[PDB]
């Protein structure tokens, strides 16, 4: 279910601006955690959390040209599967 | 008058406690906020009422009206009655309280 | 298991309110930081022990073992034991806890 | 009674590094506030706060050759009178 529609709004070569349909009224969660790492798995994944009232997040400091995998989770898996996406900067 | 802020602080905790059962372990926004909001309002009314009212009359009234108004909500938003031997076990917990406070 | 974290939150609160009576208007940093840690720990210990034991049941045992562990702590370290013919009232709270227990 | 021993450690013509004996582990207050202003009183004084676990502070943006009245206040007056000192940059 939540979240929905994880899209990259702005995309500087070193920063991705991601938003998501946070849900509604009752399905609003307290915090989202967002994971971004290299798409080849050569490294582990970086990770931050964001207050659950906000539905956007700024992922800064990447490497240009490289494709990335952006994941957005919920506090628990009881809200649904994580909506993971990709983007080449 | 201070007995009216008492129940206002009792009922506020009564609500926030039931909103806490709804917050999925503080992982659902709005039920997590409401619990934080309620326990603030139930704290602020407690200060205005125990500012100068005895802290044994206020505790016992809270410990009883609260032991009822949240169990009737737990049973209103669910049920369970006496899952384990006795509901009276909570009625006599409420009794042993009212004698190490008033006696 | 559920009656383990219920009492663990009672201990956190009992120390939470006391460390507050020691500190002034939340001003003494060390005992005030204890209260916030004691409260925030107990706030999350109750939310978890609430999904297993009904709300009214835990609320009872909560208020029960509290003043038990409060007057037991009031007389053990501070003194008081006022209304000494109330240790029967401590045996009463125990019995009610027992006949709702496992 | 608290805090105690307000002095100026390092003193540039435009800055005044000040410290104070916090106390002991079981007697730390949540915060202090520092008042520094011109010793005469041609304008208001300057004011800020410092977390109570720290015992030193650095006052910047002063005017050289001027003497100042630095005063440190506890959170409340229960902890005693504010300690005030004077220093000429
Ligand atoms: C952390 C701190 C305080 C409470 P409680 C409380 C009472 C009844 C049921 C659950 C929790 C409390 C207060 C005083 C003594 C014992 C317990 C609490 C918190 C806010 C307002 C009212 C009561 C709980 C967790």
């Amino acid at each position: 279910s939540v979240p929905t529609k994880l899209e990259v709004v702005a995309a500087t070569p070193t920063s991705l601006l991601i938003s998501w349909d946070a849900g509604h009224w009752w399905e609003w969660v307290t915090y989202y955690r967002i994971t971004y790492g290299e798409t080849g798995g050569n490294s582990p994944v970086q990770e931050f959390t964001v207050p659950g009232y906000s539905s956007t997040a700024t992922i800064s400091g990447l490497k240009p040209g490289v494709d990335y995998t952006i994941t957005v989770y919920a506090p628990t898996s009881d809200y649904g599967s994580p909506i993971s996406i990709n983007y080449r900067t | 008058n201070p007995y009216i802020y008492l129940g206002g602080a009792i009922l506020a905790e009564v609500i926030g406690t039931t909103l806490m059962k709804f917050s999925n372990g503080f992982t659902r926004l709005i039920p997590s906020m409401g619990t934080i909001i309620c326990y603030c309002a139930s704290f602020w009314l407690l200060a205005q009422t125990l500012a100068y009212i005895p802290t044994g009359i206020a505790y016992a009234i809270w410990s009883g009206v609260g032991i009822v108004l949240i169990s009737l909500l737990s049973w209103g938003f669910f049920g369970q009655r006496l899952d384990l031997p006795a509901i009276i076990g909570m009625m006599l917990i409420c009794a042993g309280v009212l004698i190490i406070n008033l006696l």
